[PDB]
């Protein structure tokens, strides 16, 4: 929110926390759902 | 820096804006914004004044044709870039002028009415659509014509989404430019489902088929929006205050007075209104004095005031929507306070800035667009023929073949002497030429010298005396 | 973008006007709107002074015709092009302005008055209808007869749900060109049952049959949409208004004072108010000073203001209604308050441009088409004779040989003097001709010059001083 | 000094900023500052105003090219000098105004559009981008094509944190100077994520291939500040405040009265107001006096002045919003009370001088970068031809042979006769020349001595007078 | 009943009296005249006897 990103796909970030041993992370974080708006179009068989 | 922060004393918390294109900010909502602008044009008085000033003002009542060739470039001589400029022009406006109205397909418009229609279908949708077919059949001197399509028609065909390489029913290259267009049909009936229909920009050849006019705010944007986005809110609550308002003063002025008695319903009204059993309709004739029992009485009740400070509301959201428009305040309220000379010219001019932008840009380039279309099939069919000892062909250089210059219609002036006294100043002095004095009323130099070298001979031959212009 | 969203706070989660075509907004309302309509015009002292204002403005008394064929285009030479105009200007002088009235069917306009009928139609209707006939068993010289449909007789389809290409009864091919019209029968006595013919747009033999004359908005517009459905609904309000506030007003007036006693009614209005029992009248003669008793009691009722603030009020809605009809406010209002000479002028310009626009457009469109009709039977019928080694025919240059310009009634100088002064540093100048200064006062040069001709002829003869014109 | 002390009272005790550089108060919240002054700007009747007002008075309707060589510090000959100037400028006005808008890849700009949309960028974001390339693939004379880069775009690869020599997507070399910008690609709605890619700022041959104007604060800015900063809060505020306004308008008004009984809901309704039960409708029909008894009681509500002092604090706000962007209150707020004319002249000069700056820094750096750019391709592709006998060449001073002065839109003076006199007078005396006088009207003199020597062989050719500048 | 009621404020009432004089007043005036004028080229006469006539 503070740098204005809101419903996107991969955010990326990285921060280092402060402290007497300071550690550097990264971070990539998403939302990812898949759909079909018409579920039978697709036929799956096994074969044999 | 404060406007980054939280604020004041963290007022500012939680207006935190995304940060996105114009595409992520306008995409999603065109249809419903351009659906609400459409309402607020056709139902709201103000807004549909405001188009009126914006078709009246930029274009006018006549939008003339100047052809002025870049004949330097080209090599081929003054004299034949003039004779070949005004062979061009008399073929235009006799083209394009045609009683029968035969350079739209709808035969509906004439090509003012056309430019006009596109000025104002910018203004409320934010870009304006022409299209350049032929009608084979026909057997006139120009096959060409013109048709007008509404910005809703573009859309993506069976209303899918929009993918990376189609947004908004425009087709787009690898780069930001435009490869085609989709149209839709016109479905005038909720059925009869709709075809979509494929239509490039540009024919093999070069030659312009489909135009597109508007102008880019940012880097990417595939289609505009319109001049409403800034006042869609106060205008749509203002008709709403308005509105209650005025429901509100009839009810408070409604109730004149207000009966307390104790008999039936009926009789009270017999007894101290003066209406007759034979509620009761009371006949307004004459003055009257009741006579009331202890137990009785009467109210006339009295209303607040009806207008009270509700101009000067009315006032300041006019201003917030005129500022937001473009047009002045005076133009779009008609209030016309009391005011100097001063104020209202500083007025006049700080709108006719915006107005003399809009028709260099909007109306200056669809013209130009036409008229090239139009003057490659001049030159093709040989109606009219080129200067010979060309250094380039038409097709390797259109613009410079086709340059032109179009003239509106002139402002109308506060005072009237003081223009033309300027005017006079101006061309006694070498600051300024003919040309461009005749241009700021919308005349061509060239047909009035026409016109005063025939009326000087008609003066003459009729024994009257010769006139100021006349030669010795 | 705020203009498509929710809203501020939510307040325009409700408003989501559908995204239609103009056509699928206008037709299934279009017979209740134009009712609607007439019903202001005709009931509305506002709405009645602007369509006056309309027709006395924009037509004026009188709309003359100047004829211009382009002798360029056609290679007629300059004086045969100017004797034909000279012949077809006298033809149409003596068919157009006739006292019997013969250019209308219906015998009761002559061509001025169908100017300003049509503008008026094409004010509250947004259409005009011209329809022109024949009449083979007439002795007269031209049997070209033009009549005015009103557009409520160009019904649809009979109402039922349309289609595609048939379209508010206005046949429609593939584009939107139309071919054919439906008309009605207007049946005053309401039993006859109704009957509907088919009348084709053109003839086949290139002549225009029936007329139509709108301006579109959109890409698509079969029926075009009047100028009232900005107001109309603040103006009904108004009208309630106004009257509710004059009954308030009497009812408050008409209740003088207020008797309170115990006595009989018969008793106590005869030794109070002064009646004589010999309901009961009170004489008006002198004046009283009654008598009372412990128990009686007289009260003199007080009433608010009269108009409280609803002048105002007025004000702001009738700015409002002027702002969506297209006149100034003073015209409208008939206020004209306190104003300098630079406002004045400002109003009076902000309103010319206007009314120039709509003259520009549908009386010069339809005086245009309808002497066009008159102009082909003219020529079939050898009352006028063409040039010869003409390079077109009449039938394949139809706007050349006839392309006209109409001058209308000019303004009226709000100074009397510097208009004056205005046209004559002009003219000392070569910046503007004879024509357009003596067109801007609505008279034709040549005229002038013949009248002054005669008059240095007249004025030696007579024997007295040469006029200032004549040359020495 | 209390300055930099507690203060007054020790008001002032926590009032500490921090003592840090531009670089180190910006960047940590730039984006969002960004983001709002876009949200100001496309949500607001006054700050698209703003905009416009840069946008029109800044540059205008055209902005012409005046090349200047500095011939004396090269070496090259007068002649030669103005036959290079003369060649240059066509080939200039034929690659910068063609109306198939090539001049950038995406085909929706003129040079003109491009020019104010650099201004409009760096007035709402602060900074403004432009990228020259080559195309290949155009078989057009000229290949250079330039785009616009939307200042969001270019920022630090994949949001890695920020370092010493990368500053938020600039680097940095060891001095202050930069050497190249990382630029990403935007698609909206998805596909693979943004691709970072390297853009050097100038190419090895020292052409200009990344174009960066903004104006420096201190020492050390790496990345622009924008305008708005200084008054975002006070534009969010007056926002909110306005429509809580206009919604409390709304909902005083909305109750007109009120009905205390003790019936049925709808029998008080049915007795009192008079509404029918054949909630319940009331008709606003004529006039009404309702019957009670001792229970009921009607009441007529009165609400507060609609506009209680809300208009002269707007003003106040307007004032300091318009001091804090740069245009003045009557520009902004489109007031324009009863003023003198020497307030309005006053007032005038206060925006002139500042847009005067700002047209002579920004748009005038973008442009002569631009045409540098675009000069290299000529003399290089021979479609101009270098003066003989040159000290130096063109790489070794690319400022030597493209030193040029651009020419905007002028300013509409409030009194047209005055300015008019005021040019004559200064004309008479020896203190201006004309390139001055013609260059403040926007007006290239060449051009209009041509145009006089013209019109003065059309005049002898037709008949006319000598006009006034002829020589005997 | 429409002409009936307007003849019934004309004949009673001052402002729609005043309106009855102010057109006749200003549309016609205090006298009425008449001015001839033939159109002698399309009948092709003259212009003398056109006068005379």
């Amino acid at each position: 929110q503070r740098e204005g990103i809101n419903a996107s796909a991969r955010y990326p970030k990285n921060w280092v926390t402060t402290g007497d041993p300071a550690r550097e992370f990264t971070m990539i974080q998403s939302a990812p759902l898949m759909l079909l708006a018409d579920p039978d179009e697709f036929v799956s068989v096994q074969l044999a | 820096y404060h406007g980054g922060g939280s604020g004041f004393g963290g007022q500012l918390r939680s207006w935190n804006p995304p940060s996105e294109s114009v595409d992520a900010a306008l995409l999603p909502n065109f249809t419903r914004g351009n659906a609400r602008a459409d309402d607020l044009v056709r139902n709201n008085g103000y807004a549909a004044n405001a188009i009126q000033l914006h078709q009246d003002h930029i274009v006018g009542s006549f939008f003339r044709l100047s052809h002025r060739p870049s004949w330097r470039y080209l090599g081929i001589g003054e004299e034949e870039a003039r004779a070949f400029s005004r062979e061009v022009e008399a073929a235009w406006k006799e083209f394009a002028e045609d009683d029968c109205c035969c350079i739209d397909v709808e035969r509906k418009r004439t090509f003012t009415m056309m430019i006009r229609e596109g000025v104002a279908m910018h203004a409320f949708n934010g870009e304006l659509f022409v299209q350049a077919t032929w009608d084979t059949s026909s057997s006139r001197l120009f096959r060409t014509q013109f048709r007008m399509v509404s910005p809703k028609r573009i859309s993506n065909p069976n209303n899918t989404g929009d993918s990376r390489n189609c947004r908004a029913g425009v087709q787009i290259n690898d780069s930001g430019a435009a490869l085609g267009y989709y149209v839709s049909e016109d479905g005038y009936p909720g059925w009869m489902p709709q075809k979509w229909t494929w239509i490039p920009r540009e024919l093999p050849g070069g030659r312009a088929s489909f135009i597109h006019v508007f102008e880019p705010v940012e880097d990417g944007q595939t289609r505009g929006a319109n001049v409403f986005y800034s006042v869609m809110e106060q205008m749509k609550m203002l008709d709403t205050l308005q509105n209650t308002q005025l429901q509100s003063a009839i009810v408070k002025a409604m109730y004149a007075a207000t009966i307390e008695s104790e008999l039936d319903t009926q009789s009270a009204m017999d007894f101290i209104l003066g209406a007759n059993s034979q509620a009761a309709p009371v006949r307004l004739g004459g003055a009257k004095v009741p006579h009331l029992m202890p137990g009785d009485s009467l109210n006339l009740q009295t209303a607040q005031d009806t207008d009270n400070g509700y101009s000067v509301f009315e006032q300041s959201l006019l201003r917030y929507i005129a500022a937001g428009l473009g047009v002045s305040y005076e133009q779009l309220s008609r209030n016309y306070a009391q005011m100097s000379y001063s104020t209202a010219r500083a007025s006049a001019n700080e709108s006719w800035a915006y107005f003399m932008g809009r028709r260099k840009f909007v109306a200056s380039r669809q013209a130009s667009q036409m008229f090239l279309c139009w003057l490659e099939e001049a030159i093709v069919r040989r109606v009219v023929t080129l200067p010979s000892k060309a250094r380039f062909s038409f097709q390797e250089a259109r613009s410079a073949w086709g340059n032109c210059d179009w003239i509106g219609s002139g402002r109308m002036a506060i005072d009237g002497l003081k223009e033309v006294q300027e005017a006079v100043m101006l061309i006694e002095a070498g600051l300024s030429t003919y040309e461009k004095e005749c241009a700021k009323r919308g005349d061509d130099y060239q047909e009035i010298f026409a016109q005063q070298v025939r009326e000087t001979m008609e003066r003459r031959a009729a024994g009257l005396k010769p006139p100021a212009w006349a030669a010795a």
